[PDB]
């Protein structure tokens, strides 16, 4: 009851979709014998389907008139109604990893800037240095904040610019 | 509701606050001839349509000509008719 | 084999290895934790 | 040298005179979080606050837990005590948290401004004469004065070891609270009951034999 | 597309446009249940318009056969 | 310089010590420019005097029994017959609205044509309490501090009413009847998660 | 004498140059009273592939 | 020519924020707009296109013409 | 310097011997700064005089039979008709609350405008007992010691009531009736486990 969206545990279109997918799979399964390789595969697929539907209905997901789970992007509606694991939690889950990648690459660039040929340390990766930085980039948020507060994350007006500034 | 009373009063109040209250401020603001110079220095007919061809002299001591009168009375008529119209539907929202 | 390991440290080889690793990690995560639409565990 | 890894290369920022003065410096910085001396100072303050808070809280968890396992008290489990205490309380938890955040923000903002400039809360006229006793000491994080009634910081013989005891018991207590959390989420019982169940059958009651910690095993 | 191809449309990323739906409910669309400004029959914004455009506006915006603030989804 | 607003924080260099009410509070650096600071110094005292009068009125209208500050203007709407101290007044909304426009226009235009004037001794200082002396500086400090307190108090009136729907004195009585069950945290407005 | 030394690092203040606000190493300064005596070699080439360029005493600044 | 009103140059040269957050602000902009037909044309095309999109977005939601919204092709 | 507070402990250097009541007790070093120490010296005597009056009143209200100090304010709540020596007084809570605010505001403002004044001879010394002499120092010592004792005694009133619910004299009678079965250790409050 957020935007007229019913829970997927209470929606009938959701159960209809589940039984429809299972009917497709068992109509494929009728063609094979008891324990064939295709029969094993289709039974595993049916089990995965039932598990997926149970696990989406168990996760408190909201469904529309089509019986499909709809995600709640808004923090405040996601945190009020228990939908933070849809978009809100994976947001910071992603941002951690993305800042991880960016911070590690940044540290690698800054570390290889000192060498005589910094370009050949970019087509030929310094793997020990890269792995050291990849391991110690797990604390990228704290290090990035502390590099932001020292004024050493940013470059000053030494960057290059076109003639009309 | 006496629309004559309402509109005469609005116009009189606005003319008063234009003559006695906001005349000095309006004269201080309207004196733009500054960095902001005249629109035209030319002598064409279309350059003259932008000059003040007629300075509206007034024997009012504070310098309150027919243009100040027109403006403050227009504001007064507008506000008086707003009062009359908002009273016309016998109420207000809040 | 210093030169061979220098070759393996080249951008395309390292990219291939790293993306094989990332894709295999994601594939194994999706095999053992199938159909993760939401963070609920 | 007293390292965490006897054969490790200790980072150069934890071998400096400014860092070897810090309590409990065993060279542990595999992520390089304190390579900036200012960040190392701020994180030393964070470590001290976390360690003292965790010591207080873990005592308040397991000491009354041990005393209710021994019958001296009937304190509920630490994951139940909030509901029990708020159902016997004069106030809702919201007003409680509000008063708490005001009272804690005041003293923590004073501590903050003392971290920003050491010895600044002793600016005369700020408090009502009590600001005199709020200058702290030469060492940040060790304020002293009214926070030191028994005067145990006035030795310069037991001072380094006092520091070390504090920081080590505090790291241990931080780990202990993390363990309380994980053991509740993995067992559903209290920490002292977890200790009892491990001591009655260690080789079949541990984190390897619950279904949470090692799903592959 | 890949989820509909694999026959599993319940795995789609269907993010509900709750901001535009909140705006719509602020204009009086009672389909979402936000009950904020003009969909809230107790608000001052709703009360002060009832002598005015709001009856017609709310009969027109809650009619789902016109194009006045169409119902929106993922 | 009277106070610090943040013990340990050294004062901004653009706030003079001779300014009445200077605690060094300009974290946004709004008064860094001297002309901006002069306008703000006048506007602070004006807002503060108006807020002192406003809080005095919102408290006197409820302590004397004529309702709260919020429900006073609901004679224009919801009927008519304005009252003052119980004495009904022969002015409807339009008449007194227009007279207020006219009177306040005259007054505030006379005030604005004076440039920056915040302490106009003479016709506004008949009892002779401020002559730019020790007492005058101390009284300016008192004025600005009571004005800041009254501004905070009127913001509190507005917020407490928008959250609770009560009056200032009614909310004070609610709090004294239940200090822990009746505060900003116990309404379902201020702290939503609570 | 005029100009920076023959190994000094120098920053370019010519706006139309590819290395505007970029640091290059001085190769040579022509002591003859010529326009653009300072020869600056850069470690990153321009769009034409050139790594050096001649700059005046106005257009170069120390470090 | 009647002595009352604003001069756009005054309005523009007066709107210079303190804190220099916009630098000189809109100083010297009246000359730039009034002497450049391409500045005027860009402003006019911007506004005209934005209000053309407004026309499009509002004439379908609030059909002004009778027996429009039942002429679907129209 | 009168006493040591800890035989063997040598006195802090910031506590002057001429200070009435100096036993060298500053283990927290709160009075190390001279201005802090001056404020504390005034506040100690003020707290002590107020506590002497308060303990005298809490003892006289119970020794004369008008209940305890804690139950005296329950006429405002729980009904009305304040009493004094049995004589009912025609003041409800609001009237005397406001008059107390006004009177104590006047008094303590007159006291605060005096700067640091703790021994204001004259209108407060009519019988002429203290003229900054040998007797004056001895009497200041007596005053501060009785004030410290009365502060301890009022803290005892509050704690003993919060633990037992009795009055001071009622608790004294309980203790004299059972010195070993009625003390701080026998209530289920002071000592945690028993
Ligand atoms: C940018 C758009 C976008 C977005 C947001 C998504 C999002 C998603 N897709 Mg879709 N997809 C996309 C584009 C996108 N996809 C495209 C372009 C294609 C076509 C190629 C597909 C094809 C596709 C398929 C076929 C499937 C998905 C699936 C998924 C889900 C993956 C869940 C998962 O793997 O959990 C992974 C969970 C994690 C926690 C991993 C996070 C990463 C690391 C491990 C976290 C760090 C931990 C720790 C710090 C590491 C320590 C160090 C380590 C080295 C040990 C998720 C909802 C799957 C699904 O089930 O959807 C419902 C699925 O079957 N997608
Ligand atoms: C602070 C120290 C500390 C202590 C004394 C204990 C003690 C215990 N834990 Mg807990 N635990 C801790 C920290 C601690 N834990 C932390 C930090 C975590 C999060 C990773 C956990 C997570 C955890 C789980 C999930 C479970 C236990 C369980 C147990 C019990 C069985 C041991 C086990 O399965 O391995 C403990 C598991 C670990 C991963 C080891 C963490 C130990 C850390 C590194 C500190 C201690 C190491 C130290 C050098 C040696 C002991 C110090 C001691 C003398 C003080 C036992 C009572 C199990 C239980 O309840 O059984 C009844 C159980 O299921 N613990
Ligand atoms: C991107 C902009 C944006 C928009 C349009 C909204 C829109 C809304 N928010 Mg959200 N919100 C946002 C960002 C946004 N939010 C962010 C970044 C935060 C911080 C995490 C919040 C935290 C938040 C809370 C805590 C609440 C809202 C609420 C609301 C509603 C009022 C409305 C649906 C309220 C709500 O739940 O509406 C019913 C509410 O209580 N918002
Ligand atoms: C949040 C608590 C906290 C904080 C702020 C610190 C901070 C610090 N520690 Mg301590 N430490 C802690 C908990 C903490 N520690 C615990 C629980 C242990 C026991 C496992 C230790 C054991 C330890 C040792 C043995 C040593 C330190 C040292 C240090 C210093 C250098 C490391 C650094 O800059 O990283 C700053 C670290 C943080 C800001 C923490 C970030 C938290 C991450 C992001 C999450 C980790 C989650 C975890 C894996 C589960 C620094 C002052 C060294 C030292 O004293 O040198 C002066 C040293 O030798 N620490
Ligand atoms: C970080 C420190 C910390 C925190 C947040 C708490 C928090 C709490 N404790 Mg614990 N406690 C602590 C340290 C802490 N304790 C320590 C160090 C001890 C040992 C001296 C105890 C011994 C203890 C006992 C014996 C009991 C509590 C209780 C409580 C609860 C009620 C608080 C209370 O008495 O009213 C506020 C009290 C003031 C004096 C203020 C609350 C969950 C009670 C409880 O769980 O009730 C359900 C309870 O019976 N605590
Ligand atoms: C609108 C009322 C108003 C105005 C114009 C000012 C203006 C000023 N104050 Mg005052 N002040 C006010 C209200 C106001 N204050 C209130 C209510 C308090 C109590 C909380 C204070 C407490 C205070 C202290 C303690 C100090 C000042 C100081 C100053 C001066 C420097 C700061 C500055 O430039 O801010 C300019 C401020 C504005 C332009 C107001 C903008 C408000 C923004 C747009 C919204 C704020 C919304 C709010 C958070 C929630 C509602 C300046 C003359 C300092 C000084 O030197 O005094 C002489 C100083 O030390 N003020
Ligand atoms: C503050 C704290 C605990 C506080 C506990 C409190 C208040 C408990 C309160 C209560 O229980 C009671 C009392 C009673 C209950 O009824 C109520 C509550 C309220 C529940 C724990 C901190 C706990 C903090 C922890 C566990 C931090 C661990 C950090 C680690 C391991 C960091 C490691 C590294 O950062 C370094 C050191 C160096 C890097 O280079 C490498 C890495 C590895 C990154
Ligand atoms: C709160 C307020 C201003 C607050 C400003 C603040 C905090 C500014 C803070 C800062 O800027 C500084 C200082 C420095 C910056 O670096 C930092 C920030 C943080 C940005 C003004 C209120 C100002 C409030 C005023 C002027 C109130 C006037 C009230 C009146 C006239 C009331 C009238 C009535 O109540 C009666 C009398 C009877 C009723 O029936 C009718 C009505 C009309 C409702
Ligand atoms: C206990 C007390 C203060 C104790 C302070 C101590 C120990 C300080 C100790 C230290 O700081 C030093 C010295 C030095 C530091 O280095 C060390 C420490 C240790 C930190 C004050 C009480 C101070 C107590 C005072 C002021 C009491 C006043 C009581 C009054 C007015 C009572 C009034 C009533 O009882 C009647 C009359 C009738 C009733 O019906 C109504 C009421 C109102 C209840
Ligand atoms: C002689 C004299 C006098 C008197 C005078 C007078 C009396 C004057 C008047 C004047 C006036 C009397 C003026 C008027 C003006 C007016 C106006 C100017 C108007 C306008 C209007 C308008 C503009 C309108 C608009 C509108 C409309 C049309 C409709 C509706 C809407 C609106 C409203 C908007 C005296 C005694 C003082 C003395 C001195 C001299
Ligand atoms: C290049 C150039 C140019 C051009 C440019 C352009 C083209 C731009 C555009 C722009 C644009 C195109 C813009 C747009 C904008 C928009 C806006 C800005 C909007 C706003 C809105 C608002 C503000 C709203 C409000 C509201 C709402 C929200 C709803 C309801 C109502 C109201 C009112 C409340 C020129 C010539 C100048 C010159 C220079 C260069
Ligand atoms: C809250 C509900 C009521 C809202 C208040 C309505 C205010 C509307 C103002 C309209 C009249 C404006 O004029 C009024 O303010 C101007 C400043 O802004 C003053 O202008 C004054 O300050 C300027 C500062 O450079 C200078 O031009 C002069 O010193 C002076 O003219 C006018 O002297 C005054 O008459």
């Amino acid at each position: 009851d957020i935007a007229g969206l019913t829970p997927c545990s209470e929606s009938k279109a959701y159960a209809k979709l589940e039984k429809k997918e299972l009917k497709t799979l068992e109509k494929r399964l009728k063609q094979y014998e008891a324990d064939s390789a295709p029969a094993v595969a289709l039974k595993a697929t049916m089990e995965r389907t039932k598990a997926r539907f149970a696990n989406y209905a168990k996760a408190g997901l909201l469904c529309g008139n089509d019986g499909l789970p709809h995600l709640i992007a808004d923090p405040g509606l996601a945190l009020k109604y228990g939908h933070a694991g849809e978009v809100f939690i994976p947001t910071f889950g992603f941002l951690y990893v993305a800042g991880y990648i960016g911070y590690v690459g940044r540290q690698y660039l800054i570390a290889v800037k000192g060498e005589a040929k910094p370009t050949d340390k970019e087509i030929i990766i310094d793997v020990p240095l890269a792995t050291k930085l990849a391991w110690q980039g797990a604390g990228w948020p704290l290090a990035a904040v502390q590099e932001l507060q020292r004024g050493t994350l940013l470059e000053k007006e030494e960057n290059i610019t076109v003639s009309p500034r | 509701l006496d629309p004559q009373i309402v509109i005469s009063g609005s116009t009189a109040a606005f003319l008063a606050i234009g003559r006695f209250v906001f005349l000095g401020y309006q004269r201080r603001e309207a004196n733009f001839d500054s960095t902001v110079g005249p629109k035209t220095t030319g002598a064409t007919y279309f350059d003259d349509l932008q000059k003040n061809s007629t300075i509206f002299a007034t024997n009012d001591p504070a310098g309150f000509n027919i243009i100040d009168v027109a403006g403050w009375g227009a504001l007064g008529h507008a506000v008086g008719f707003a009062v009359l119209a908002i009273n016309s539907l016998q109420g207000a929202n809040l | 084999m210093k030169d061979f390991t220098t070759y393996l440290s080249t951008a395309p080889v390292i990219a291939t290895i790293w993306f094989t690793f990332t894709a295999g990690l994601l594939i194994e995560i999706n095999r053992y934790f199938p159909d993760p639409l939401v963070f609920s565990f | 040298r007293q390292s965490w890894l006897p054969g490790s290369q200790i980072p150069a920022h934890l071998d400096t005179p400014a860092a070897q003065a810090l309590a409990g410096n065993f060279g542990f910085d595999p992520l390089g979080l304190g390579k900036d001396p200012v960040a190392l100072r701020w994180y030393q303050q964070a470590e001290l606050i976390h360690c003292r808070t965790a010591m207080a809280g873990v005592a308040g968890i397991l000491i009354p837990g041990l005393l209710t396992k021994a019958g001296a008290l009937n304190v509920p489990e630490w994951y139940d005590a909030g509901k029990v205490a708020i159902e016997n309380s004069f106030a809702p938890w919201g007003s409680l948290l509000a008063v708490q955040l005001f009272l804690c923000g005041f003293v923590e903002a004073k501590r903050w401004q003392d971290i920003r400039k050491p010895g600044s809360q002793g600016e005369p006229g700020s408090f009502l004469g009590f600001e005199a006793s709020l200058k702290g000491t030469s060492e940040l994080g060790y304020p002293g004065g009214p926070f030191d009634p028994l005067g145990l910081s006035k030795e310069a013989d037991k001072w380094a070891d006092w520091k070390l005891k504090e920081v080590k018991n505090g790291r241990l207590a931080m780990l202990a609270f993390l363990g309380f959390v994980a053991q509740k989420y993995a067992t559903g019982a209290g920490p002292v009951d977890n200790l009892a169940a491990h001591l009655k059958d260690p080789w079949h009651v541990n984190y390897a034999t619950n279904g949470v910690s090692l799903p592959f095993l | 597309d890949v989820m509909q191809a694999f026959g599993t449309p319940e795995k789609q990323i269907l993010i509900e446009p709750v901001f535009a739906q909140w705006i719509q409910a602020a204009h009086g669309k009672a389909l979402y249940g936000f009950d904020f400004l003009l969909s809230s029959k107790t608000s001052a914004a709703f009360a002060n318009g009832q002598s005015l455009w709001l009856p017609g506006w709310l009969d027109a915006i809650n009619n789902n056969q016109n194009s006045l603030f169409l119902t929106i989804g993922p | 310089k009277a106070g610090n607003w943040l013990p340990g924080s050294d004062a901004p260099a653009w706030l003079p010590d001779d300014l009445p009410g200077n605690y060094g509070f300009d974290p946004l650096s709004l008064g860094k420019e001297p002309a901006s600071l002069k306008r703000f110094t006048e506007s602070e005292v004006i807002h503060g005097r108006w807020a002192m009068l406003g809080v005095a009125g919102s408290l006197a209208v409820e302590l004397l029994g004529y309702g709260n500050w919020y429900d006073a203007p609901l004679w224009a709407v919801n009927g008519g017959k304005a009252t003052w101290f119980g004495i009904e007044v022969p002015f409807d909304l339009n008449a007194l609205l227009a007279f207020e426009f006219v009177a306040m226009a005259a007054a505030e235009g006379q005030r604005g044509d004076a440039g920056g004037v915040v302490y106009p001794g003479g016709a506004f200082d008949p009892l002779g309490f401020a002559k730019d002396s020790s007492k005058s500086g101390e009284l300016k400090l008192k004025e600005i501090k009571n004005g800041r307190l009254a501004m905070v108090a009127f913001l509190g009136f507005v917020a407490q009413h928008a959250a609770t729907g009560k009056g200032p004195i009614a909310a004070l009585g609610e709090h004294l009847a239940n200090p822990w069950g009746a505060n900003f945290a116990t309404n379902g407005i201020s702290v939503p998660f609570f | 004498e005029v100009g920076p030394k023959r190994g000094s690092l120098v920053k370019i203040l010519r706006p139309e140059s590819y290395w505007f606000n970029q640091v290059g190493k001085v190769v040579s300064v022509d002591q003859s009273g010529v326009r653009y005596p300072v020869v600056v070699r850069f470690e990153n080439q321009n769009y034409a592939g050139v790594t050096t360029n001649n700059y005046a005493l106005d257009e170069v600044v120390a470090a | 020519n009647f002595g009352i009103g604003h001069r756009m140059q005054a309005i523009l040269e007066a709107h210079t924020p303190p804190s220099g957050s916009l630098g000189a602000g809109h100083k010297g902009l009246f000359d730039t707009v009034n002497n450049s037909l391409h500045f005027q044309l860009g402003l006019a095309l911007a506004s005209v296109g934005t209000i053309t999109s407004l026309v499009a977005q509002h004439m379908y939601s609030l059909p002004p013409y009778a027996f429009q919204a039942i002429d679907f092709t129209t």
